[PDB]
């Protein structure tokens, strides 16, 4: 009989662990394998495919207009849109993305916005997509988005830019749940130039946004979603 | 081994080890052999009781906890009545651990938890009963459980420890960052705002464990102790600082009394030995 | 030895190192004891 | 030949020339440099400004007579409206830099008394009300005036320099880079500090890095006539400014 | 040595090792390990306090049996000012360990304390 | 680099340290050493105290005022009651030394005047009644006290120190091992001096070696102010002890 000691923790139980167990059913032949499409290894195989934004969720909103983002007519230095960027929160709470990233305390690296314009062939606009680093408000003027980081989308044969936003962090980590310690700064979009449509012609048309992760994008510890409750 | 002193005879010389300017802010090494005659002699020791990792690698108490085995109350949140008890991370709640880490500006290592559980019964309780603990990681973000008994405790996600009243539970936790190094202080806000909170509270966002008793109510209440302890492991640190003198007040605040002790005992006079 | 494979689960090993007390006793640029005046 | 009491310090478009100095002290033994690309997490390219903005800067002198408790001052902070390196901090997400730092003090040989100087990474100031109260925004950025430990506010941070307003007592302050100005022998003080953080670059705003206090240790005094009054004068350079994520000016 | 550039002293730093109580006089003070001092262009003298002990190790918290002897400054000569001159001039004290300075048994100290 | 004013002496477990010194003074040329086996004419074998009695005392300081007419030291005489050394020569027929003298006496700049150290072999004393009057021993030895030049005793030695007690005049006692203190300069004087005999060892008690004198050879005085007060501390110690012949201690 060797001589053994036990120590702290003997007969714990640790969700987390690794341990190698008995069989309940020994000699057991599992079904074999068969080839399946779609294998997943990583979720961040998942987070970098492209999910809509409900970028539009205003009050009195419904549907599928969440989804939708307006552009009009004769509007110059105007704001389309613009929010705080949260990835466990915000806009982009129930995004893949996001819902992923809601598995997690803390992210790092880059993210991919890009919208997709969907109003008729004969109309064009330029728009300004800009990102606002940590450190400041708004904004609020056309002015002071341009000053961030920023492209200019020419709206014309081809339908989506893609804005690759930097990771602009003094922090190697942010937290995926809101906290204005590490913030990811601000989002929005500006009518660079304007909608225009063809002569006579006055509606609102519509562009797509989408969400995905860079390919530099980092998920370090996981943790429960609330994003589910149980009764 | 090495030496601790050079024999070293009487000396007439321009060399004066002794004479230097501290104004330098230079602490120059010099050893009783620049002093006086000296004999040889070895050291017969390596410093390994000092080292850093010595030093903060031994555990210390962090924080205590209750948790009771009640019947719940329709009037009272599973908070209000200690059915559940969520401890907020922070390592200076117990201060002597805190003054320990506080003597250095940067700290990182890997954590090590010992869990240990006591039950009492100060009632009227006709037999003892070995309570199964559950303590539950739950990260910054993560749902906060409202009752004893919510959905929250299933763990999906979250690291759990299952332990009985009477024995521990013991786990490493790697270094959780988000930095290069844990601070001990932070001359900052989280923001730039006048009222924001200023302080190392801003970056101490190291989420929260929550205790539970795993069993359902008996026929009577039973109050549960459960004691933290924490161990550094692989500890490494930067920029040195000096101790706190005076008595701490708060979590994350350097404040002191208005008035305070001074820390430093006095005497008739200068002279007096 | 090892049991587990996060780092974090290792023992709190092992290695010790030499001092290196120059750093907080002389960050001076350019000094040496030298029994020569310390500022000149 | 040379002595070590004589120096001169270039840095961009500006020198300093001491005679009665004593060797500078470079901070834990490690020069100022630029961050590397094994330690760097950001992906936007960093600005360099060099010369614009590496100079010294001088700060409004205090006078030092007796009674005096010592003075504070925040890195960066203090620099906030120095010109470039000022703008460069409202205008940068994130920003880097290391710091050379000349404290001046002239006196006679008929002066004595002498001046702590020290640089102290994060020093987490407590409150003058003591509890639980945060020092606010408006009292830890004071820019160019610096923290005067003489002036009684009671919504600053705690006051009495013996302990260096965080409960720890000043006897033990010489742990951290410091440099003595004893009237007797050197009038100067100069100390060079790298970037020193948890983080590879940071914000230059909501955040200080170096707290820099100068405290009389010994008061200011003559051999004779009514109390002195010197001077004390503080220089102050960015080494390698490294900045990162342009974005509109911050306004606070 | 803070005081007046134009000033001088001489002082006698020295050490009584254990077995001795005082010194409390200078002719005492001399008799053991000491240093005199020149205050003159360099401001700072050091003394090496020499491990003086029959036992290999002390307790850093009082004790008779292991305590370390006395501490003393005495005047060697006088301080001198300038003509005229009448004050009070301060030096400062610093302590340090030595190189070979060693330390054997972690506790827990009794610099503080909680409510 | 060095300079000849700056000087360290370790001897022993006690040590000196000046900045203000003229070079020290071997005299005549010789260091101190112990006696060679071609020299020794006692077939016992000494003893070598060694740091328990080579290191440096401080002898009770006299004070240097307007009108002072110095002061004179014997050796081995004067260190009779200074421990160790003291001790061994009463238990000790006979001995053999040789000494570093150091003669201290700080001032300003605004000070002048001049000490001469002499150091004079075999000084033997005139007394004050002239005549064929012995000086008797009790004046010859005064320990530590020494003899002050300026104290009238009319079964002293001759005082008055135009004649170094001696009928020989101070002009010439230079041929002497010597050294000034010039209070321009020098602060302190410096002077190391063999074991000089004509017989290899000697007893310690019935016979000094080594007359120490220190005379005002331009007396005392400030630019402004009152008469000064300078004190004048005298630190000596045996350089090469040698002893022998052991017995019970000598009572005298």
């Amino acid at each position: 009989g060797l001589p053994t000691v036990l120590t702290p923790g003997s007969e714990q139980f640790l969700t987390t662990d690794d341990r190698q167990s008995p069989s309940a059913m020994p000699n057991y032949e599992p079904t074999p394998l068969i080839h399946i499409p779609g294998e997943v290894k990583n979720l961040l195989e998942i987070a970098q495919v492209d999910t809509l934004i409900p970028l539009n969720n205003t009050t009195n909103t419904t549907g599928l207009g969440m989804y939708r983002i307006p552009l009009v007519q004769n509007m110059q230095g105007e704001q389309v849109f613009g929010f705080r960027l949260y990835l466990g929160d915000g806009v982009l709470k129930t995004t893949l993305l996001g819902e992923l990233c809601q598995y997690f305390t803390h992210w790092a690296g880059s993210l991919r916005l890009s919208f997709m314009y969907t109003g008729p062939a004969l109309s064009s606009a330029k728009l300004l997509i800009a990102y606002t680093p940590p450190g400041a408000q708004g904004p609020t003027k056309r002015k002071e988005a341009m000053l961030g980081t920023h492209v200019v989308w020419d709206i014309g044969l081809q339908s989506t830019v893609v804005l690759n936003i930097p990771w602009t962090s003094g922090v190697q980590y942010r937290y995926t749940d809101p906290d204005t310690y590490t913030s990811a700064g601000f989002v929005s979009c500006w009518y660079q130039t304007s909608l225009v449509l063809p002569p006579q012609t006055q509606q609102t048309v519509y562009m797509l946004g989408f969400i995905s992760a860079c390919p530099d994008f980092k998920l370090r510890l996981m943790k429960d979603t609330q994003s589910i409750h149980q009764e | 081994q090495t030496l601790a002193s050079i024999k070293s005879d009487s000396k007439h010389t321009q060399k004066v080890p002794s004479l230097t300017a501290n104004e330098t802010g230079a602490t120059l090494p010099t050893t009783p052999s620049d002093s006086v005659e000296t004999r040889t002699t070895l050291m017969h020791y390596t410093g390994s009781e000092t080292t850093l990792e010595n030093f903060l690698g031994r555990a210390a108490c962090v924080h205590v906890v209750e948790i009771v085995n009640k019947r719940p109350t329709d009037t009272e949140e599973h908070r209000m009545q200690l059915l559940f008890n969520n401890w907020k991370i922070n390592l200076s709640s117990l201060v002597q651990l805190r003054r320990k880490l506080e003597m250095f500006t940067y700290v990182r290592f890997d954590s090590e938890y010992t869990i240990i559980a006591t039950s009492s019964q100060p009632n009227e309780a006709k037999f003892s009963s070995n309570l199964t603990i559950q303590a539950m990681f739950i990260p910054p973000g993560a749902p906060n459980p409202k009752k004893w008994d919510d959905y929250t405790w299933q763990s999906a996600t979250n690291p759990s420890v299952f332990f009985n009243v009477g024995k521990s539970a013991r786990f490493s936790v790697p270094y959780l960052g988000i930095a290069s190094a844990y601070n001990c202080f932070y001359d900052g806000y989280s923001h730039d705002n006048s009222t924001t909170p200023y302080g190392i509270n801003v970056l101490n966002h190291m989420g929260s464990m929550a205790f539970r008793v795993v069993n359902e109510h008996d026929n009577h209440t039973t109050h549960v102790k459960v004691r933290v302890y924490h161990r550094a492991k692989h500890i490494r640190a930067w920029v040195p600082r000096a101790p706190r003198a005076l008595e701490y007040l708060h979590i994350g605040r350097t404040n002191y009394k208005q008035s305070p002790q001074n820390p430093i005992k006095t005497r008739k006079t200068i002279s007096t030995y | 030895i090892n049991y587990y494979k996060d780092a974090a689960s290792s023992s709190s090993a092992g290695q010790s190192f030499s001092m290196d007390p120059s750093k907080f006793t002389e960050p001076v640029k350019d000094i040496m004891l030298k029994g020569a005046p310390a500022l000149n | 030949g040379y002595s070590d009491r004589v120096e001169q310090i270039t840095l961009g478009n500006s020198t300093i020339t001491t005679q009665e100095a004593a060797n500078s002290i470079v901070a834990y033994g490690e020069w100022p440099s630029f961050l590397s690309d094994v330690d760097a997490s950001d992906v936007n390219k960093t600005t360099k400004p060099d010369t614009s903005a590496c100079r010294f800067y001088t700060l409004d002198s205090k006078m030092w007579t007796q009674g005096s408790k010592g003075w504070c001052w925040k890195l960066p902070d203090a620099l906030k409206d120095m010109g470039i390196f000022g703008q460069n901090m409202f205008f940068h997400s994130q920003g880097r830099t290391g710091y050379t730092i000349h404290v001046q003090c002239n006196a006679t040989k008929f002066h004595s008394g002498c001046l702590l100087v020290v640089v102290i990474p994060e020093h987490q100031l407590a409150s003058a009300e003591g509890g639980n109260v945060s020092v606010l925004y408006d009292k830890t950025h004071p820019g160019e005036k610096g923290i005067d430990l003489s002036e009684a506010d009671s919504t600053g941070p705690m006051k009495d320099p013996l302990y260096m307003m965080d409960g720890t007592l000043i006897g033990n302050s010489l742990i951290f880079p410091h440099q003595f100005i004893n009237l007797r022998t050197n009038n100067t003080a100069t100390i060079v500090v790298p970037y020193i953080n948890s983080v590879p670059m940071d914000s230059m705003t909501r955040h200080n890095n170096l707290s820099l206090m100068v405290i009389p240790i010994v008061d200011i005094t003559a051999t004779s006539g009514t109390t002195p009054s010197i001077p004390v004068t503080i220089t102050i350079a960015p080494m390698f400014l490294e900045l990162s994520g342009i974005r509109s000016k911050a306004v606070i």
